[PDB]
RNA sequence: AGGACCGAACCGACUAAUGUUGAAAAAUUAGCGGAUGACUUGUGGCUGGGGGUGAAAGGCCAAUCAAACCGGGAGAUAGCU
RNA sequence: ACACAGGUGGUCAGGUAGAGAAUACCAAGGCGCUUGAGAGAACUCGGGUGAAGGAACUAGGCAAAAUGGUGCCGUAACUUC
RNA sequence: AAUUCCUUGUCGGGUAAGUUCCGACCUGCACGAAUGGCGUAAUGAUGGCCAGGCUGUCUCCACCCGAGACUCAGUGAAAU
RNA sequence: CGAUGUCGGCUCAUCACAUCCUGGGGCUGAAGUAGGUCCCAAGGGUAUGGCUGUUCGCCAUUUAAAGUGGUACGCGAGCUGGGUUUAGAACGUCGUGAGACAGUUCGGUCCCUAUCUGCCGUGGGCGCUGGAGAACUGAGGGGGGCUGCUCCUAGUACGAGAGGACCGGAGUGGACGCAUCACUGGUGUUCGGGUUGUCAUGCCAAUGGCACUGCCCGGUAGCUAAAUGCGGAAGAGAUAAGUGCUGAAAGCAUCUAAGCACGAAACUUGCCCCGAGAUGAGUUCUCCCUGACCCUUUAAGGGUCCUGAAGGAACGUUGAAGACGACGACGUUGAUAGGCCGGGUGUGUAAGCGCAGCGAUGCGUUGAGCUAACCGGUACUAAUGAACCGUGAGGCUUAACCU
């Protein structure tokens, strides 16, 4: 339930050496507006693969 | 004696003439190509890698694409390899394929199992669960005692722990051949075979026969 | 699936006749004690099942000598080669557990194509 | 574990998936534009898409069971009178699912569900 | 059938009420009765009857609520169990007259002569 | 009529489960006992530590009781750690 | 010690069903309890249903299941009547 | 026997089987008459035993519905 | 003693052999059946209850047998808490008394979110020497290993009779394990229906909310056991106890010293599963990449431009795969999921209208309406093309095959 001698920071880093974040490092262009975006998702000012689909 | 691959279509009933009702198991074994021979020389024994089923070509890579275009190009849903021991049969995919288990009266059949996930030891192994309501805080269906004190220290390396169940290769063996039918390319066996339906079941004469 | 239900449809029988629950019918059935073979018949009210294919069955519910027989059969079994219509009986429900737990209670007749 | 199972839990439980969802399919009927996660946007999907298909028939019927659905007078109107014949000569795929950000509060897979042929 | 299980008694020497307190046969055989052999104690008797309140004896399954199963897939289940009482040495019945239906698969040996008591088989 | 009966508010606390670094330094949930009486409760008063009070358990006296708490003798004493 | 599942005296007392201040659903009124979104493993907690058997469980019928209302009939040993 | 060591005394009943139970015997280690003796209707969240009903208590577990556990985003301890 | 939780039960085990059963033998005061004793052998198996807190023991009934021990008299950061050694109370006894009993009796709080090791599962990284996609080999490792009864041989051998075989075949069970859902069932708060109280949709009618899914009645798919299939073997090899052949030392005898032949569920294989991180990193098949320079301390590299290949990853639709990763299918050249169509199933004759009846209600339309996770189809919706990673012929030495 309890520790009996103190993990090193050595032991620390390799149990953090999964949590590692990783980045998206594609990002899709609209055809239509030039602006990029996620893959499969809207173009922050409303567009799908080449039509507008929310006015906002 | 070689065996075929076939996928798994589903259980059902053969209603005999005496009223005996025997539960089927049906195989659909569409014909095997032999896409490789191996022998003693490139190898260390003696095989044939056969393939069965289409695929859609575009699934295909390249090197799959290569080595189907050796030896006749149909390419299929995979690749499996029969070893063969004394009889010698000649090296090209087969056209009509359970004419060999036309003759045979019982088959082992391999498949991948249906998968449990993680299962409890009560479900994976069984274990007795304890007791529901004397006493009993919060220890129902929960494995008891893992070992024995001092002397070993620690647990054993087979012990019956809980984890992933099925999802694994396994044979039910001697099964018998209740019909053939290379019309419909066709094999029904007398009961239940691993597997979950249109899953890949390979299909062998039995060896305890 | 496709494959099956053509091995189903040709062993599937095409004599059956239009049972609903609450008839009681009478089902002769192949019984086989040494070389010969005979048939026996059993009687009684029916909780079916409607067609399942080859895997179809009724319940039928007998007093016989003082308690309670309860037998269901494969309808597309070979054993059972006759079911006779007799009487025709008239049922609110599918399956009638509870309308057949109590005795000295009897479903009625109805006229209307039940 | 669960095989060949439909339908989504969302962590509550079916009385209260019932009422969200005749109240999402409403406000989805109503606006033909909503916004609301992913997940419940595809069991949107399952739940809206049945409603537009009973009211292609035009009956006293067909009007009280989807009344009895999503319990609104304007919603059955609007499914029977706008809707229904607007759809009438698409076979299924009244909706779409446009996926979205995500959410600002916590991490929620966003997604924009509308009617596919508006008027607008 | 299963030990404790209390089973009505078909034939006519046996009387009332037996308790099931051994299944025979096995080294643990848990829930077994189709055609049979159990160890019996009896419970309610009558004053007329060959045996009384609390005797052991052996008896055969010929009734069972769980049923029996025929080679088609198809079921014979009964309202209630029920067995016919036998001796213990020599397994034959104490009685002389079985009441009630019996199932086919009650044809070996000693209860050929059970079904040729009974009524209906 | 009744230290009557069943049963809510109210008073209590027999069993079980959960909780045991709790939601809570004793509770929650499902039942449970009394419920016109030796009942229960609000407000105020009185009894003060070899003392009080106790349908009595050494119970209770401010989460403290085989002698409360605070301050002092006091840096008691400690052949013990 | 907390924006703490506890404690805290009195007063008001709607509709329908109901003996009822029980209980269920609702008025007037007030809230959704200051982390959410997914997914649908073991295991834990809180429940629902179970074939056949029916206490064989266990220290022990612990727990669960069961019975449950009004009117009428009927009701034993024993008794301080 | 809330009392008996030997002791699971012995006999009877209950059970297929009963160190507990009930009824006896008296061989009371070591009951006994307001430290009260024996009995006693009613009462008891009292102790032991039996039976009917009832059931996942069990044979022997199976499935389902919720809260966690698992993943993601935000905040963020503890004993040691 | 700045704490190593104590009996018994439950759950889970693992080892020894001084072996309970099964297996192989020697002697018998072994006719046969059935025994007695000893040797070999640990592969598998080795009860359920009544009483008691009990281990044990006795009893009842099974079984092939209900083994003996070690493991902190195995197992309390796994469970219980009946026993035992807290605080209350009483009895018997002792004490004047407070109190006490290797006496009894009733009641009496069992905490811990796992860091390391050890296990059970499942990934990420790098290595394996150009990089990939697969299929394998098998060094190792694990699983499994039980057995009753009946029939034939044969009422034969044997035995005065009674009784009753060995060896060898066949069938059918019990326990156990694996798989599965065709059957029979369970579940099925995502399907349909009945019904109570109340509230709401203006009202009737029809519905919806809440009351444990309000209470129920059935029930699809999935999961499941009680259901249904299959399995533990045969055969080899070397043996243990034991039995021998030939055969001297020792002219004989002698299973042994040389040589040779049998011999068990033990051992190695045979059956099933994992398995090249087997760093000893293996094998086979296939695919892809064969451009310009510049600087240089060269047991050698570094940089710029051009080109990103095989393939992988990411993203999305997802799955009888799954905690997450992983694995599988599909991504418009498309059936991957949802919808749709048709069927199947499951409930059980919808709503509306008409008729009969004073009415509740019944009848007709009508086996109606609704119907899930099922089946067969169908591009209606969503699976966008980029883009990302991975490069540009792959070291040294030696030996063979080549000019």
């Amino acid at each position: 339930a309890v520790q009996q001698n103190k993990p090193t920071r050595s032991k620390r880093g390799m149990r953090r050496s999964h949590d590692a974040l990783t980045a998206v490092t594609s990002l899709s262009v609209d055809k239509t507006s030039g602006e990029k975006h996620l893959r499969h998702h809207i173009t922050a000012d409303g567009y799908y693969r080449g039509r507008k689909v929310i006015a906002k | 004696m070689i065996g075929l691959v076939g996928k798994k279509v589903g259980m059902t009933r053969i209603f005999t003439e005496d009223g005996v009702s025997i539960p089927v198991t049906v195989i659909e074994v569409e014909a095997n190509r032999v896409t490789q021979v191996k022998d003693l020389a490139n190898d260390g024994y003696r095989a044939i890698q056969v393939t069965t089923g289409a695929k859609k070509a575009n699934r295909v890579t390249k090197p799959e694409a290569g080595h189907f275009a050796k030896a006749g190009v149909e390419a299929g849903r995979g690749l499996w390899e029969f070893r063969l021991a004394e009889g010698e049969e000649f090296t090209v995919g087969q056209s009509i394929s359970v004419e060999l288990f036309a003759d045979v009266k019982k088959v082992d059949v391999t498949g991948t199992s249906k998968g449990k996930g993680f299962a409890g030891t009560v479900k994976r192994w069984n274990f007795r669960t304890q007791d529901a309501t004397h006493g009993n805080s919060l220890s129902h269906r929960v494995p008891g005692s893992i070992g024995q004190n001092q002397t070993p220290g620690k647990v054993f390396k087979g012990k019956k722990m809980a984890g992933q169940m099925g999802n694994e290769r396994v044979t039910v063996q001697s099964l018998d051949v209740v019909r053939v039918d290379a019309e419909r390319n066709l094999l029904l066996v007398k009961g239940a075979v691993p597997g979950a339906t249109g899953s890949d079941l390979i299909v062998k004469p039995a060896v305890k026969a | 699936s496709n494959i099956i239900k053509q091995l189903e449809q040709e062993q599937m029988k095409q004599d059956v006749p239009s049972f609903r629950p609450g008839d009681t019918v009478e089902v002769k059935v192949w019984v086989v004690e040494g070389s010969k073979k005979r048939l026996q018949a059993f009687e009684g009210v029916v909780i079916a099942i409607r067609n399942r294919g080859l895997h179809s069955a009724f319940t039928v519910r007998k007093i016989s000598n003082g308690e309670g027989v309860e037998r269901v059969f494969q309808t597309h079994s070979p054993v059972v080669d006759s079911i006779s219509v007799k009487r025709r009986g008239a049922v609110r429900k599918a399956k009638l557990y509870y309308l057949r737990e109590r005795t000295g209670k009897a479903a009625r007749i109805k006229e209307r194509l039940n | 574990m669960r095989h060949r199972k439909s339908g989504r839990q969302l962590n509550r439980n079916s009385s209260h998936r019932q009422a969200m969802f005749r109240n999402m399919a409403g406000s989805l009927v109503r606006h033909e534009i909503i916004k609301t996660t992913l997940p419940k946007a595809k069991e949107l999907r399952r739940v809206v898409e049945p409603l537009i298909t009973l009211a292609k028939t035009d009956s006293v019927a067909n009007r009280r069971l989807a009344f009895a659905r999503t319990r609104d007078n304007e919603i059955v109107a609007k499914l029977f009178n706008e809707l229904g014949p607007r759809f009438a000569s698409r076979a299924g795929g009244y909706t779409r699912i446009l996926k979205c950000g995500f959410r600002a509060g916590d991490n929620a897979p966003m997604a924009y569900i509308e009617l596919v042929d508006r008027s607008e | 059938i299963q030990e404790q299980t209390m089973l009505n008694v078909a034939d006519n020497s046996g009387a009332r009420r037996v308790m099931c307190i051994k299944v025979l046969g096995g080294s643990h055989r848990r829930y077994a009765g189709v055609g049979d052999i159990i160890k019996i104690t009896i419970k309610e008797a009558i004053p007329r009857g060959k045996v009384k309140k609390g005797d052991v004896l052996k008896a055969v399954v010929v009734r069972t609520k769980k049923g029996v199963r025929r080679p088609d897939g198809s079921v014979i289940r009964f309202d209630g169990n029920a067995c016919v009482l036998l001796n213990n040495n020599s397994e034959q019945p104490i009685g002389t007259r079985i009441f009630g239906p019996v199932t086919r698969e009650l044809r070996s040996e000693k209860f050929m002569k059970i079904i040729s008591l009974a009524p209906e088989v």
